[PDB]
């Protein structure tokens, strides 16, 4: 608040502009970046309220219901894992939009394939949709057909371990 | 990387001190809704298709290429056997066309 | 207001049921990305003490 300081400040012309512009650039940065990562899909895709896909369980990675903060299990580990001229800008996407859009994102992938992602979504049964992935590394469609139960449960085996590796490594 | 959509093909074009990409992707339109199956059972054997999918429009099964609705009769040339029918979950039974029956049968 | 992330859309799930598609677009899209910048010298003498 010292006035001459100012006065004598002004004499060293426009660096604070400079340092303004610059801080500015990075704050709205931040905001493209998260732009660029989460918001890929304009339609906000949703489960089916029956969770009936074939074996495989995506109770860790879709979003909870009980919770009011609307994340998956994994999730609100994770964000409980995370822990003088100055002004902190608020992000323009909020952590319950971001939830959303990742809940978006999961809904097309596991309802749609990846359809969702080059154009209209076009609904696909998961098991259908793991066959073609398997097909896609060259693998043929009846070893995914006649295993499936064996698959379904090596993947909710493994997303256990994946929750319970966070949850025990700090 | 190259567009929205599935890519087909991309044009360059100068532009001042940067490159305006042209992208060119196939976007599918006009989805209709199928009733599918993971095989098809004939004779005690699962069938599977060697690169479509099988869908039925309510009465009839066929076989069609997984981005562009081309129903096609379920035949030998198009599924490969592998297996019985007591695997599968959700194999539907219908009849496999044999395209050498009628040449042994005239 | 508050924004609005997507126009809502509920994909019709099921076991066994799949979309095909009967038809297609052939889209043109444009992407711009800068290649190179102004190149600029500065005489360091010249400009601190002419
Ligand atoms: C999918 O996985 C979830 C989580 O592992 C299963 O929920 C568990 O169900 C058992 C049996 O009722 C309970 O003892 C556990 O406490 C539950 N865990 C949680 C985190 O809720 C669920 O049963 C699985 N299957 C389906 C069809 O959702
Ligand atoms: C599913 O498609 C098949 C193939 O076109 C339809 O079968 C045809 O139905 C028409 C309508 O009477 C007949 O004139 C043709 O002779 C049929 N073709 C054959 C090979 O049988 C079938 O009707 C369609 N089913 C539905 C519910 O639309
Ligand atoms: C598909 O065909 C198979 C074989 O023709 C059917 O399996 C038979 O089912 C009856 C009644 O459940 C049993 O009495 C037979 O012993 C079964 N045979 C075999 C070889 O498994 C099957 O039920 C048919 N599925 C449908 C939906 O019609
Ligand atoms: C395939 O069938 C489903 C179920 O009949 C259709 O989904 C419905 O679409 C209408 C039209 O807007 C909605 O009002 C319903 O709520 C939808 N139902 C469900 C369960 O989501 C779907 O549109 C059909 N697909 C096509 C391409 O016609
Ligand atoms: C697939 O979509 C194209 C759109 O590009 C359809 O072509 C149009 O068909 C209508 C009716 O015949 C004409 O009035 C339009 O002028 C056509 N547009 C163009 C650009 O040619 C085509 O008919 C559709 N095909 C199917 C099977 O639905
Ligand atoms: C789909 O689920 C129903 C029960 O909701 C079951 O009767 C049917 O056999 C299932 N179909 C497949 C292909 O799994």
């Amino acid at each position: 608040d010292s006035t001459e300081c100012s006065n004598l400040l002004l004499q060293y012309g426009s660096f604070c502009t400079q340092l303004n512009r610059a801080l500015t650039g990075i704050a709205v940065e931040q905001d493209k970046n998260t732009q660029e990562v989460f918001a890929q899909v304009k339609q906000i895709y949703k489960t089916p309220p029956i969770k009936d896909f074939g074996g495989f369980n995506f109770s860790q990675i879709l979003p909870d219901p009980s919770k009011p903060s609307k994340r998956s299990p994994i999730e609100d580990l994770l964000f409980n894992k995370v822990t003088n001229g100055l002004t902190v800008l608020p992000p323009l996407l909020t952590d319950e939009m971001i939830a959303q859009y990742t809940s978006a994102l999961l809904a097309g992938t596991i309802t749609s394939g990846w359809t969702f992602g080059a154009g209209p979504a076009l609904q696909i049964p998961f098991p259908m949709q793991m066959a073609y992935r398997f097909n896609g590394i060259g693998v043929t469609q009846n070893v995914l057909y006649e295993n499936q139960k064996l698959i379904a449960n090596q993947f909710n085996s493994a997303i256990g371990k994946i929750q319970d590796s966070l949850s025990s490594t700090p | 990387f190259c567009g929205k959509g599935y890519h087909l093909m991309s044009f360059p074009q100068s532009a001042p001190h940067g490159v305006v990409f042209l992208h060119v992707t196939y976007v599918p339109a006009q989805e209709k809704n199928f009733t599918t199956a993971p095989a098809i059972c004939h004779d005690g054997k699962a069938h599977f298709p060697r690169e479509g999918v099988f869908v039925s429009n309510g009465t009839h099964w066929f076989v069609t290429q997984r981005n562009f609705y081309e129903p096609q009769i379920i035949t030998t040339d198009n599924t490969f056997v592998s297996g019985n029918c007591d695997v599968v979950i959700g194999i539907v039974n219908n009849t496999v066309y044999d395209p050498l029956q009628p040449e042994l049968d005239s | 207001y508050t924004m609005s992330l997507g126009a809502e859309n509920s994909v019709a799930y099921s076991n066994n049921s799949i979309a095909i598609p009967t038809n297609f677009t052939i889209s043109v899209t444009t992407e711009i990305l800068p290649v190179s910048m102004t190149k600029t010298s500065v005489d360091c003498t010249m400009y601190i003490c002419g």
